[PDB]
């Protein structure tokens, strides 16, 4: 039993986090009551990775819910699985963070942070052997962004030798709440570069385009975007959740995926994605999973992999199919497009297969790539950042919480350094 | 879409093969150090055979046979002929040869002297030739009738040399009274089929053969490199000192009442077969995890009785300019596409 | 009689260990409860099988084995398995969290904490021995425990038991079945640190076992279970001379004497024949000449390489089943005319032959068909250096960019150890070359 | 070819056929401790930086 402790923070973090627990609970046969109802023992084998067994005989998510206002969390409690979470694991303030990194990080957030850590500690002590943490949040607002990174800093100080993992939603003007999103994202990215082991970059821009183009949805909602995220999150955590040889825990995944400590920002992918409605009934051929999965169109970081090179790739296939075919198709992709995989990391593509498929599908594939093309994301955000920062636009919201210009200048330098580092290895 | 890499830039033959592969529109060249290749056009020296055949999902093919150097180095060839039962000391198509290590370094000095003295006393022609693998083109060769000058020449050097009876009665092309040697191109594929290229080339001397002067090595050495420099008649009879098979054949018919097929080629085919069959067990990739093919250049000498002699075997041979197109296409058709298929009047003779 | 203690480290080591002891029990007629009916000396003995099994007054036959792993899920399978009754708790040692495919984590960070306990448990077994001979160490190259903890164990075994011999069975890394990008690092780190301390090591490349399984057992995609049952047969044929009446390879010292003249070059190549699918309706039964000839087919080797292009320092043939010397001598002569076999000038061209009349035992419901005769060849050939060359090259590609290095330095290892270990391998590659020429 | 050292028993036969003719405990302890100290120092630097 190697336990993972889950934290969701802010509006985006809690909404996406709530959906993730819905999806995986279903997969593990746990109902909103926390009582199990499953056909397969495989379901219960590694349940303790994400769930506690508080009393006979319910499973309680090792999940902590965090926000600076109560609305989204209240809504979570109303949601279908709301009763599943531990009531003590709800930690909220009243003020809100006003889409302001400084409020989350320095003022409002600082007031509430110790309260969160008390619960985190309470969960951690009850771990036979703790793996580390995963955080869901956006980088565009204040709570998930500013208070989220603050938490991560405090958690690292308290557990310096655990793996810290995050699913981070990057902002894009296509799905935008406010103009200060680039400021908040740039400040946050710097914290992540320093203090996380694995970050899955979920681009709202990519999520939107996948909804607009591939799924033929003229008007996508956050609900449509979140279904993509919960599907992807279910897929990337399959190896932790089910019995398996490969990437079976956080540290082992990090060792395989991350050749340089700062470059730990991954592009996830999912397959299949199919527009309604005629085509959905046919099951997909293993070749089809593979080809869609490596498709740029299926990428959720909104970067073109053909623009860069892969350092490492992890694939996952579920469920009932041929490992022989899985191996053959996987080997086909690398062999036909070998320029796109650095030659200085031999055999950098690892593949896992799990028997249990996701709900509503006969089979599926999840892709996780450490590509140097990820630099396009940070570049896009760096551009938007300096456009406003040249004229010191909207800065008063931040200086008013005690920050000064220097910290912004430092954050932008560090992200530009991050972009340079990626460029270095694309050329090597 | 088949992939391949190129690790010998100075290869005349395979660069043409490379260019051809691209034109197919089904072959993609890769960076030379990328291991996910189907085909390797490898380096001449220290090709990493040990790294082939361990790439899952790739059938791998290289353009050399590991081990083939036993036939293609001078000292090794002599050794191989003397110690292989199926070739044997009593072999009739290979010149009496002896392996001689310079004294500043087993060796067959006293065995060579033993036969040299037998020839001197018996009034028999006693001219020998010394050479080695380090013979950079036209240099590194001494022709003499005195054993003292031969052994003294070898000691001044630093690598292994061979002493080979020099054939004193070559067949002479007329007009010109001139020496020649025949080059045959042989392609051995991954199944160990032995394919002899239809076209050969006679590399001719342009200076009349002179048995009273083994000092001036221009009428004695047929090496094109030598003729294009020291000979003042270079290109008088044939373009670039190269006679091809149609002409040579016509000549043998006109002058000797025999054909190229009957008087010479039968013996050439026999020799090529004998050499390659001998090392087949040593180098066959029939059950290996990777597969080999290789193009060889066999060098022959004809004497005045129309008997063919093996001079040397080349592991990385060039072609004759006018034959590059044809042979290279053949290499593709029978060596490469046989293993990796693309989507009547062969140019080869299957031995 | 001199006892042998078996030590299985990491997932690969423990799972392979499990397969071998199952086979050992089938071979010696030992029941899962550990009762061996045919053993008329109850409560003790000094028969040949006793070198591997000790006895309890109650009649139980207990493997002289220690299982070690940094995570408990694999050893829990043993604890709870078909042969759980055989072993006792002091024999099985687990940790809370593993080495994460990180040599330095297994060697330094986690190894330091558990090494003393492992030695103590080994000491308990050795105290049971009247004349301990040495150790057989089963482990993977690629895993963090298999590479890192094993190297530390080897250093300390040389200290607590200086006189004793140590043999290795090492799983060489293969991408078809591999779990980590950094296996080449771990392999070279462990090989550098273990070179002094090992007397003889049998490498098994997972690539070769995998292909044999696909080719001859007709398994579409072999599992570790398929792989291990095949590997355990090779291990059994290698250790049969220790567990049975015989005159060849009777003790651990004989392995070094017969297979390793040059101490650094202590990796003999294993070739096994025949491997025949159980599902095959009928198969013709191979002769002594055919299986012996098959020993010289690269497809039957534990490591793929070309012995034709190397030199032999030693050759050893171990037959099981219906074999007589005259057939063996006849077969060798024929092979000698056909196959290409060069020895070094300073060693005799010859074979040491061992024959055991009992044909190979097979696991019921396994993928391996019962056969009347079989042979394993152990040859010390320079060709096995091909495997090092492949490893070193992959190491070199990654190390040049320092990819993944921070994981090791982060556990307390210095960068210098990487280059130090690679230097050692460069020297080893040269040693084979000088001998191989 | 020559046969030698033939030894027979009920279980089987064996013979030859000739075709032609260290770190001390203290040192180990020191190395493990040196790695542990290096680990401690990196973590101290981390916490120091975090304290900032
Ligand atoms: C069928 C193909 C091309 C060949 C036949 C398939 C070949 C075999 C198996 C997988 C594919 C690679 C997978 C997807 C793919 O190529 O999608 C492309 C576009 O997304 C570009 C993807 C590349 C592929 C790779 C491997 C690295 C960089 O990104 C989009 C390609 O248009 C889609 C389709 O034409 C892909 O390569
Ligand atoms: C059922 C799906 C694919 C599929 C199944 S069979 C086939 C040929 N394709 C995927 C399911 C993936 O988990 C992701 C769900 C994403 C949901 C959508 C964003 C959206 O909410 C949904 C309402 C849709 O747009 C469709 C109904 C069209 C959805 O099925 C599209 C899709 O590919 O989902
Ligand atoms: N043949 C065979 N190889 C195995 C087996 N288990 C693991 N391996 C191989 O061993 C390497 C992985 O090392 P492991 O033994 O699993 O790892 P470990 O020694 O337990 O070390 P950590 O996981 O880091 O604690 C890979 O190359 C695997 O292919 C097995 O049961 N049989
Ligand atoms: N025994 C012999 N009798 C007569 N002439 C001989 C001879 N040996 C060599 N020659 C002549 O000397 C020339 C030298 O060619 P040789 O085969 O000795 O070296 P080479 O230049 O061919 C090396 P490589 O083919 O490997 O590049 C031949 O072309 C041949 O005409
Ligand atoms: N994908 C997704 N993005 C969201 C969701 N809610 C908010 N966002 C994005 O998150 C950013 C806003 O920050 P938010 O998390 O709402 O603020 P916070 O409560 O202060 O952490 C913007 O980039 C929004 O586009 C959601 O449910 N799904
Ligand atoms: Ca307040
Ligand atoms: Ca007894
Ligand atoms: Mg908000
Ligand atoms: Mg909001
Ligand atoms: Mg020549
Ligand atoms: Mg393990």
């Amino acid at each position: 039993m190697r336990e993972i402790v889950h934290i969701q923070a802010g509006q985006c973090g809690n909404q996406i986090g709530a959906k993730f627990w819905e999806v995986i609970s279903d997969e593990h046969g746990i109902d909103p009551t926390g009582s199990y109802h499953g056909d397969s023992d495989l379901q219960l084998e590694r349940i303790n990775v994400y769930y506690n067994e508080a009393t006979g005989n319910k499973y309680v998510p090792r999940a902590i819910l965090v926000d600076l206002e109560p609305g989204t969390m209240d809504s979570v409690r109303s949601g279908p699985f709301g009763q599943i979470f531990r009531p003590d694991n709800f930690v909220f303030g009243q003020s809100g963070a006003g889409n302001n990194w400084a409020k989350g990080h320095y003022t409002e957030g600082a007031e509430l942070v110790d309260s969160v850590l008390d619960v985190v500690r309470k969960e951690s002590e009850s771990c036979d052997c703790l793996q580390g943490f995963q955080l869901t949040h956006s980088l565009g607002g204040g709570t998930g962004s500013g208070m989220g990174t603050l938490l991560i800093s405090k958690i690292r100080e308290e557990y310096p030798d655990r793996i810290m993992n995050t699913f981070s939603v990057m902002p894009s003007p296509k799905v935008s709440d406010t103009v200060v999103e680039p400021y908040n994202a740039t400040l946050s990215v710097h914290q992540l570069v320093e203090n996380t082991d694995e970050t899955y970059c979920i681009d709202n821009e990519a999520l939107y385009d996948i909804c607009f183009r591939t799924l033929k949805l003229t008007t996508p909602t956050y609900g449509d975007l979140n279904h993509l995220v919960s599907a992807t999150m279910s897929g990337v955590t399959t190896c932790l959740r089910f019995p398996g040889q490969l990437n079976a825990d956080l540290r082992k995944l990090a060792v395989n995926m991350v050749p340089f400590p700062r470059l730990h920002f991954f592009m996830p992918g999912f397959a299949p994605l199919t527009s309604r409605g005629s085509q959905q009934y046919r099951a997909l051929t293993v070749p089809e999973l593979t080809q869609q999965m490596f498709d740029s169109k299926n990428m959720m970081a909104a970067c073109d992999p053909r623009h860069g090179r892969y350092l490492t790739v992890a694939a996952i296939f579920r469920g009932r199919m041929s490992m022989k075919e899985v191996d053959e198709q996987m080997l086909n992709v690398q062999n036909k497009n070998s320029s796109y995989f650095v030659e200085w990391i031999p055999n950098n593509v690892k593949t896992a297969v799990c028997d249990i498929p996701p709900r509503g599908l006969k089979m599926s594939a999840t892709f996780i790539g450490n590509s140097t093309a990820i630099q396009e994301l940070f570049k896009r955000i760096s551009e938007q950042f300096t456009a406003m920062f040249r004229r010191k636009a909207f800065l008063h919201w931040y200086t008013g919480e005690g920050m000064d210009e220097m910290e912004f200048t430092e954050a932008e330098s560090n992200m530009n350094d991050l972009v340079s580092e990626y460029q270095q290895y694309q050329d090597a | 879409m088949y992939t391949f890499v190129v690790r010998d830039e100075n290869s005349s033959v395979y660069a043409e093969v490379s260019r051809l592969l691209l034109a197919t529109g089904q072959w993609k060249r890769l960076r030379k150090d990328n291991p996910r290749f189907n085909l390797m056009l490898g380096e001449r020296n220290r090709l990493p055979f040990g790294r082939l055949g361990h790439e899952p999902g790739l059938v791998q093919l290289v353009n050399y046979y590991r081990g083939a150097d036993k036939l293609c180095r001078k000292a090794s060839l002599v050794k191989l002929i003397k110690t292989s039962p199926e070739l044997s000391e009593s072999c009739t198509w290979f010149p009496e040869s002896y392996v001689i290590y310079p004294t500043n370094l087993t060796d067959e000095r006293e065995v060579f002297l033993a036969a040299y003295n037998r020839r001197r006393e018996g009034r028999e022609g006693n001219v020998w030739i010394a050479k080695s693998s380090a013979g950079a083109k036209g240099e590194g060769i001494l022709i003499s009738s005195e054993a003292s000058e031969l052994l003294d020449f070898i000691d001044e050097q630093g690598q292994v040399h061979v002493i080979q009876k020099y054939l004193e009665k070559p067949l002479l092309l007329e007009p010109g009274h001139r020496k020649f040697d025949i080059r045959s191109w042989v392609l051995v594929d991954h199944l160990y089929n032995i394919y002899l290229y239809r076209e050969g080339v006679l590399r001719t001397s342009s200076e009349p053969y002179n048995s009273a002067n083994f000092q001036d090595k221009t009428c004695h050495l047929t090496n094109h490199c030598i003729q294009k420099e020291y000979s003042k008649n270079y290109g008088r009879y044939e373009e670039g000192n190269e006679m091809f098979f149609e002409e040579f054949n016509q000549y043998l018919m006109d002058a000797l009442n025999t054909t190229l097929e009957n008087s010479i080629l039968l013996q050439i085919k026999h020799i090529i077969r004998s050499c390659l069959m001998c090392i087949e067990p040593a180098i066959s990739t029939k059950h290996l995890h990777y597969q080999s093919f290789q193009l060889f250049g066999f060098d022959f000498m004809v004497d005045e009785e129309l008997k063919v002699w093996l001079i040397e075997v080349n592991g990385a041979p060039a072609c004759a300019q006018k034959l590059y197109a044809e042979l290279c296409q053949g290499i593709v058709d029978v060596a490469i596409s046989s293993v990796f298929p693309l989507a009547p009047t062969s140019i080869f003779i299957k031995l | 009689m001199r006892e042998c203690i078996s030590i299985h480290v990491g997932q690969a080591g423990v799972q392979i260990g499990n397969a071998c002891w199952e086979l050992y029990c089938l071979e010696h007629g030992i029941q899962p409860d550990g009762q061996m009916p045919s053993d008329k000396t109850i409560g003790g003995g000094d028969d040949s099988f006793n070198t591997f099994f000790s006895e309890t007054g109650a009649g139980k036959h207990v493997p002289r084995a220690v299982f070690v792993d940094l995570e408990p899920t694999v050893i829990d399978e043993v604890r709870t398995g078909t042969y759980r009754q055989l072993f006792h708790p002091e024999q099985l040692i687990t940790g809370k969290e593993d080495a994460a495919n990180n040599y330095a984590r297994g060697h330094y960070t986690i190894g330091k904490e558990i090494i003393d306990l492992v030695l103590d448990r080994i000491r308990k077994l050795a105290d049971q021995c009247t004349g301990l001979q040495g150790f057989l160490v089963f482990h993977s190259f690629g895993g963090g425990t298999g590479s890192g903890f094993t190297s530390l164990l080897m250093e300390r075994l040389s200290v607590d038991y200086g006189k004793k011999s140590k043999l290795e069975f090492s799983i060489y890394p293969a991408p078809q079945v591999s779990t980590a990008v950094v296996e080449p690092y771990n392999s070279i780190l462990t090989t550098h640190t273990t070179l002094e301390h090992s007397d003889c090591a049998f490498m098994v490349d997972n690539e070769a076992i995998y292909d044999i399984c696909r080719r001859n057992l007709d398994i579409e995609r072999p599992t570790y279970t398929n792989l291990n049952r095949l590997i355990s047969q090779i291990v059994s044929s290698i250790t049969a001379s220790l567990r049975f009446d015989g005159a060849l390879n009777v003790d651990l010292t004989e392995f070094q004497t017969n297979l390793v003249p040059y101490p650094r070059i202590h990796f003999p190549l294993a070739t096994y024949a025949p491997v025949i699918s159980a599902e095959k309706a009928y198969h013709e039964q191979l002769s002594v000449a055919e299986i012996t000839n098959a020993c010289f087919e690269p497809a039957n080797q534990m490591v793929k390489c070309d012995p034709r292009h190397g030199k032999y320092m030693a050759c050893c043939l171990l037959y099981r089943g219906d074999v007589v010397p005259k057939d063996v001598n006849a077969a060798i002569a024929t092979i000698k005319t056909k196959r290409s076999i060069q020895f070094v000038d300073w060693c005799p061209t010859g074979f040491k032959v061992g024959i055991n009349y009992q044909p190979p035992t097979v696991v019921p419901g396994g993928d391996l068909a019962k056969v009347q005769r079989a042979v394993c060849m152990l040859s010390n050939t320079t060709a096995i250096a091909e495997a090092w060359a492949r490893l070193d090259h992959k190491f070199d590609l990654m190390y040049a960019k320092r990819a993944f290095v921070h994981w090791y330095v982060g556990e307390g290892m210095e960068e210098g150890e990487f280059s130090e270990a690679r230097e050692d391998m460069a020297a080893l590659e040269k040693d084979y070359e000088e001998v191989g020429v | 070819m020559e046969v030698i050292e033939l030894n027979k028993c009920t279980s089987g036969q064996s013979f030859e056929v000739i075709l032609k003719p260290d770190p001390s405990l203290e040192e180990i302890q020191k190395k493990l401790e040196a790695a542990e100290e290096r680990r401690k120092y990196q973590e101290a630097e981390l916490l120091k930086h975090l304290a900032e």
